[PDB]
């Protein structure tokens, strides 16, 4: 049974990541007025397998070389375990903290790659990206520490029974405007993808692994938003309906990422760290204090079963 | 009649309303959202893409691609070794070696080109007083070796005997302009 | 046992992928960075102090938790503003 | 001091760094030198144009035009009105092409890559026009001394009108994305800030000047063609930043249509190549019937048309600036020296001063402003 | 106002030779668009026109399976277009041969030829001239 | 059988290396505007599973476009050595096939085929993006006509 | 046009919908029509171990009622 469930949780998400690469290519093409892949197969549903075969065909410290990508991918996959859809695979109180930990770790891979590659050129960008990722994960954590006071438990099931009536966006949107952005930094996506913008050491295989984990994290952060700030409908007789609406909103966010990647330019590193340290951190602290006071100058102090 | 960009007609105001609009555009990102809307617009449009092997782009009879010597309707060639193409070819590409012909007439024995040097300009078909050589429309003659591109008299003759069903009309249309 | 199974499965899958990859074919300092890492620490420690609110709130001394939270946040912001004014967030060397 | 190299992602730079900011930027030119001015001397005046198309490869026609004008100032002749007007037309179209490529490569090297793909369709349209007229897409031999090669086919003007009817909307739809985006404003503002005295000294030209308040346009001044007839307002900027330069380029994109409208609505009938058959070849019907015209055909196309010993220095308002030509000549068809003057040269000479104190990812925006093309530079 | 589009789509589907022809096309040339047929070369190449689309796409062509002893169901070049149609196909004119045929001349290649890149009937260079310098042909007797 | 399915496997892996093509667009000069026009909408390089641009270490094909001088040769050979096997090449233009209009000059490599090998050639000054696509399809076919597994299994 | 992305959108949709219903139906098949109980505390775990002890089968998905 359990192995069956883990397969259902791991194989389809890899399939979806591949077809997500596809969807990216297609939407970017349609926004740049071109088509996109329409040839390898009907409307381009084989280009991903083509890329996989090609990469695994390409020729090339083994310790770091292997542990880094493996580590990143394993973390990205484990991140999925504790999610409710609607009843989760692993119900863990403190699940979102487990999420944050396993999302922050990959910095170790990013850093080992650099410390191995003697290239000063490589350490340059490695340090830069590591610092930006760290600094944005900080706020990624504080936002949850400021919202979850609405449900006095770090669980991920209580979110649903909370949002039963209303969502979590009509309030807290001063945060969603952030949690929908830091997610564009930890992922090193645009407009913060400088780590892939300024180039002057990832082989084919490890590059495939890095990219797999990157797009997995994309899907997963979008799902986290759809669960936290966009509460679905939990009518207990319709777990199917829950999963369906969740799918819809996840796809919507994953296409918003692409609207962004197409439209905007990239941020200059200094301008970016300025953005964070001088626009989001003060607001973040003040809004956390606000949501700390709310359940005191209002009866809305929630329970802990 | 000069102008002025990036400059206000005068000093601005400190109106609370203007500060309010500024603050809004700095917080909620109106302009960025407008850009997203524009991208959405172009998403919902028709793409200019085309299937190449089954649809090929537009052109005009004046193209300049693969080369082609030519003939009269009576089978005879048109080149008579006037060498204008050689003396005008900016690249010095062409190589000619002429001779008599057993029938007494004047003709060639070597008219070689290097399509690696030919910049595809048009001067040879401008100079040739008999319209013999005509840089043609065929642009699909990419190859796999650097010796299928040192064309000679016989390859040019074959290309002419092949494409002459098109160059006739192209020129019949274009010559008046020149 | 369940998380053990899942993690071993994920690791073994990744290693199958990498083994496939390998078989199928056949510097000065910048004080700013250290300062940024230090800011990151001195904020993670605040986070460790600050997480327990979802259980510190259901107690009876609201007049105490409210206060201590405000205190931590405001003094941290004071330190931040001092770092700013003394140019730890400028990046121009 | 972390001194490093920098290339593509031709542009070989050596950065003398200090931490994250810059201390010096030494370019290493010469990766695109061939021997243009060492070949020309071994050629005539009619198998040289290709060189001037390949130079500043984007426009190519505001360059053929410079060569033609130099040869004409030497030969003491003028071309006819239809030729002058056609030539203005294609000059403006090339202004548009070069401005488009500069803008979009700027935004691309930055990361915004949609307007590139958008405007390239209209660029393909312009190339369709180049094809209908010349025969080839880009490197047309169209503009030539003594006038022009062939007249205009009977299906062009309508197309040009139908294209100008929409280029403005496309420009506005790109402005909506860029000219207000705080991100672009912050990538460009206060970058490449320059002062007028140092610009003049370093030898800057065109936009790098009139974005610093100066009033210099070699079409209003030193008018080389009918440009004295039509109206076109020159833009300038007061600050002197990449933003002002960008806005100058766009405003010129627009004034170019303000020109094309009048070029169209006033294009007269007439000839194309001056009827002095010792200089420009004649029509083929006469080349075939008459005799003297055939002799002149032969001579033109073996021994280029003789030129009297003189020397000049012309100039154009190409998309960038003072595209100049010092053409020396003996009493022979084979010239003696053809010195190009391309602004990229001085732009690089001023890069080391515009990039003193700014960060690492602003050199790219500087270069975008400078619209660096290397064909014109290496020579 | 969507059922009009849906009906257009279904008649687009059925326009081809049933499911079999639809599959041949939609897997060889990734299009389904339906349009008039005006000409058909001797090899099998079926041309098509639809003057309600934009430029460059208002004409198109379905190639031939086998062309000059060859299996070209998948393998498909752009040189398999004979000239008297090539001209129109590339937007040079507006009248096909059926209303604008060429000059009926001899010495013209009847059986057109696909590209000859690496085939055993490819092209090579050589000289088209005799020997400039002759030489001495010594005798065949000792003194 | 064995040889049958071996041929089929080779055909499939060629399917891969034929669709998932990634270029390094080493475009030095005015044979570059045409690569860009090709990756533009009206021909859409990507349509054939061929990305606009990408770094060498993860690339498969390498498009040379422009005069190949004696100062940018070393860098080019360095890149072609760094790239990972297999590595296919495509020369795009006169300047890079035979030195074009600059053959007889002193600071040109009279043919990129001296520095590096070649699998495809394309003429032009410039070419037409359509001819460039045709060259790339000739390349796809020069791939699809390979029999590595057969030659190994009969080595 | 834009109606050519559905053959990837629907794919991702189904392959993100499968895990949820998979988990739900599987938990239900195991624990007999009722979902999998959860223990955020020792209380619920005591209840579960009690039901296990009294199941007569040593499995907790059995609710007895009043016929014991
Ligand atoms: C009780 C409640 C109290 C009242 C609270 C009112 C609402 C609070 C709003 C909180 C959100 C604040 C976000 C923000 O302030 O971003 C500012 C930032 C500009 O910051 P800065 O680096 O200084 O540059 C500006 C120079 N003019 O702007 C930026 O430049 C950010 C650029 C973001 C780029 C990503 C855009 C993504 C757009 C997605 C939209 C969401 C869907
Ligand atoms: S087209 Fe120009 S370069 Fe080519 S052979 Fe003719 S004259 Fe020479
Ligand atoms: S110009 Fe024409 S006739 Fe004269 S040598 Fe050249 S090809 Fe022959
Ligand atoms: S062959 Fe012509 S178009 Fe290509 S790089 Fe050389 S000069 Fe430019």
């Amino acid at each position: 049974m359990f192995f069956i469930n883990i397969l259902t949780l791991l194989v389809p998400i890899l399939i979806a990541m591949a077809f997500l690469t596809l969807v990216e290519r297609k939407i970017l093409g349609y926004m740049q007025l071109r088509k996109g892949p329409n040839i390898v197969g009907p409307y381009g549903i084989l280009q991903p397998f083509a890329d996989a075969m090609k990469l695994f065909m390409k020729e090339p410290s083994m310790s770091l070389f292997i542990i880094a990508p493996t580590l990143s991918l394993t973390l990205a996959l484990s991140l999925w375990v504790p999610l409710p859809m609607p009843h989760p695979l692993i119900n863990l109180n403190l699940g979102i903290l487990f999420i944050l930990a396993t999302s922050s770790l990959s910095v170790y891979s990013i850093l080992w790659s650099g410390w191995a590659s003697n290239s000063k050129y490589s350490l340059f960008g490695a340090l830069r990206a590591v610092a930006q990722t760290i600094s944005y994960e900080v706020t990624m954590a504080i936002i949850l520490l400021s919202v979850l006071l609405m449900n006095g438990s770090y669980s991920l099931q209580t979110l649903i029974t909370t949002q039963e009536h209303m969502w979590l966006l009509l309030p807290a949107w001063p945060m969603a405007m952030m949690w929908f952005i830091s997610t564009l930094a930890e992922t090193n996506r645009a407009p913060f993808d400088l780590t892939e913008g300024e180039s002057e050491e990832y082989a084919a295989g490890p590059f495939a692994l890095f990219f797999m984990a990157e797009y997995t994290n994309i899907i997963l952060m979008n799902a986290l938003t759809t669960i936290i700030f966009l509460g679905p409908l939990y009518y207990i007789n319709l777990p199917e309906l829950y999963s369906t609406n969740f799918m819809m909103e996840a796809l919507l966010l994953s296409s918003t990422f692409l609207w962004i990647r197409a439209s905007y330019p990239r941020f200059r590193y200094d301008q970016l760290m300025h953005l964070l340290w001088k626009n989001f951190l003060p607001l973040t602290l003040a809004l956390c204090m606000w949501h700390i006071s709310l359940p005191i100058f209002t009866a809305g102090v929630p329970p802990y079963m | 009649t000069y102008k002025y960009v990036n400059k206000k007609e005068q000093e601005s105001e400190v109106d609370m309303k203007s500060a309010t609009d500024n603050a809004a555009r700095i917080l909620m990102w109106t302009e960025l959202i407008r850009g997203l809307g524009m991208t959405l617009s172009y998403l919902f449009r028709e793409p200019a893409t085309i299937n190449y092997p089954f649809e090929k782009g537009p052109l005009s009879p004046r193209f300049r691609g693969e080369h082609a010597l030519r003939r009269y309707p009576s089978g005879e060639e048109r080149c008579i070794a006037c060498k204008l193409c050689e003396a005008i070819c900016p690249a010095q590409a062409i190589t000619i070696e002429a001779e008599p012909r057993a029938d007494g007439s004047r003709r060639t024995t070597r008219y070689d080109i290097d399509m690696t040097k030919c910049i595809y300009c048009g001067f040879c078909q401008e100079a040739c007083p008999v319209d013999a050589i005509v840089e043609g429309p065929n642009f699909e003659f990419s190859t796999e070796t650097h010796e299928e591109l040192l064309y000679n008299k016989e390859k040019l003759l074959n290309n002419g005997d092949k494409w002459e069903a098109e160059i006739a009309a192209n020129i019949q249309a274009d010559y008046l302009y020149r | 046992m369940n998380l053990y199974t899942v993690i071993f499965i994920n690791i073994l899958l990744s290693l199958t992928l990498i083994l496939v990859a390998f078989w199928l074919p056949q510097l000065p300092f910048s004080m700013k960075f250290f300062l940024v890492a230090i800011t990151f620490l001195l904020f993670d420690l605040e986070i460790a102090l600050l997480l327990p609110l979802p259980w510190a709130i259901q107690t009876i001394k609201t007049s105490t938790m409210m206060i201590m939270a405000f205190i931590l946040v405001t003094i941290l912001s004071l330190g931040l503003a001092y770092e700013w004014t003394q140019k730890g967030l400028e990046w121009t060397e | 001091n972390m001194t490093l190299n920098f290339g593509p992602q031709v542009l070989r730079l050596v950065l003398e760094l200090s931490g994250e900011m810059v201390r010096k930027c030494d370019p290493h030119i010469g990766l695109l030198h061939r021997g243009t001015e060492k070949l020309i001397e071994y050629k005539t005046y009619l198998q040289a144009l290709p060189y001037f198309d390949r130079l500043d490869y984007v426009s190519m026609m505001c360059n053929e035009q410079a060569y033609s004008i130099a040869v004409e100032k030497l030969l003491n002749i003028q071309p006819p009105p239809r030729a002058q007007w056609i030539r203005v037309l294609f000059g403006e179209i090339t202004r548009i092409l070069n401005h488009i490529m500069a803008v979009t490569t700027h935004a691309l090297d930055i990361g915004a890559m949609t307007p590139f793909f958008w405007m390239f369709e209209e660029r393909e349209k312009m190339f369709e026009f180049y094809e209908r007229v010349s025969g080839a897409r880009m490197h047309a031999a169209y503009i030539r001394p003594g006038g022009v090669h062939q007249d205009l086919p009977l299906g062009l003007l309508d197309d040009i009108y139908e294209f100008s009817k929409n280029f403005s909307l496309r420009i506005d739809e790109v402005e909506e994305m860029l000219t207000n985006n705080r991100i672009w404003r912050n990538r460009t503002v206060d970058i490449g800030v320059v002062t007028a005295e140092d610009a003049l000294n370093y030898g800057f030209s065109g936009v790098m000047l009139r974005g610093s308040g100066i009033q210099w346009d070699l079409r209003k001044t030193q008018p080389y063609d009918v440009y004295d007839q039509v109206e076109f307002d020159v833009p300038i900027g007061s600050r002197g930043d990449c933003y002002d330069r960008y806005l100058c380029r766009v405003e010129e994109m627009r004034q170019s249509l303000r020109i094309i409208e009048q070029c169209l609505n006033k294009m007269p009938p007439g000839e194309i190549k001056v009827d002095d058959a010792k200089v420009s070849p004649p029509k083929r019907a006469e080349m075939k019937t008459s005799m003297e015209s055939l002799i002149h055909h032969f001579k033109l196309y073996t021994e280029g048309y003789q030129v009297p010993p003189g020397a000049t220095y012309t100039a154009i308002e190409a998309p960038k600036g003072e595209f100049g030509v010092y053409l020396v000549s003996d009493g022979s068809s084979r010239p003696y020296r053809c010195k190009i003057k391309a602004p990229g040269f001085a732009h690089l000479a001023g890069l080391d001063k515009m990039s003193k104190g700014h960060m690492l990812a602003d050199v790219v925006a500087i270069i975008g402003t400078q619209d660096i093309v290397f064909g014109e530079i290496d020579r | 106002e969507l059922v009009e589009v849906l009906k257009r789509g279904v008649q687009q589907v059925t326009g081809h030779g049933g499911l079999r022809g639809l599959l041949r096309v939609f897997f060889r040339a990734n299009d389904i668009r339906i349009g008039t047929l005006v000409g058909e070369d001797k090899y099998g190449n079926k041309y098509y026109e639809d003057n309600k689309q934009f430029f460059g796409r208002h004409r198109w062509v379905i190639y031939t399976t086998e062309m000059n002893g060859k299996n070209t169901f998948w393998d498909v070049d752009g040189s398999m277009v004979p000239p008297e149609w090539h001209r129109w196909l590339h937007c040079m004119t507006d009248d096909p041969p059926t209303t604008n045929p060429p000059t009926a001349r001899k010495f013209i290649w009847t059986n057109h030829k696909f590209n000859v890149s690496a085939t055993p009937e490819q092209y090579v260079p050589y000289s088209t001239t005799r020997k400039k310098i002759h030489e001495w042909v010594p005798p065949s007797t000792p003194y | 059988r064995a040889e049958y399915v071996v041929t089929k496997l080779d055909d499939l892996i060629n399917w891969a290396r034929r669709s998932s093509l990634w270029p390094m667009t080493f475009g030095l000069a005015c044979c570059a505007v045409e690569m860009m026009h090709m990756a533009a909408p009206r021909y859409d390089m990507d349509r054939f599973g061929v990305v606009f641009r990408a770094s060498p270490r993860q690339a498969d094909v390498m498009i040379v476009a422009g005069t190949l001088t004696n100062k940018m040769a070393p860098a080019l050979r360095k890149v072609y050595d760094q790239m990972p096997e297999p590595r296919y090449v495509v020369s795009m233009g006169s300047c890079a096939n035979g030195g074009g209009y600059y053959h007889y000059s002193y600071s040109v490599v009279r043919g990129c085929d001296r520095i590096v090998p070649v699998d495809i050639y394309v003429p032009g000054c410039p070419p037409t993006a359509e001819a460039l696509l045709y060259g790339i399809l000739q390349l796809q076919r020069k791939i699809k006509r390979e029999q590595k597994l057969k030659i190994w299994y009969r080595r | 046009m834009w109606f050519e992305i559905l053959p990837g959108l629907a794919i991702m949709g189904v392959c993100l919908v499968i895990p949820g219903v998979s988990t739900a139906y599987i938990h239900k098949f195991t624990n007999g029509g009722k979902e999998k109980r959860v223990a955020r505390v020792q209380y619920q775990w005591y209840l579960m171990e009690r039901d296990r002890r009294i199941s007569g089968v040593n499995r907790y998905y059995v609710s007895k009622g009043l016929e014991n």
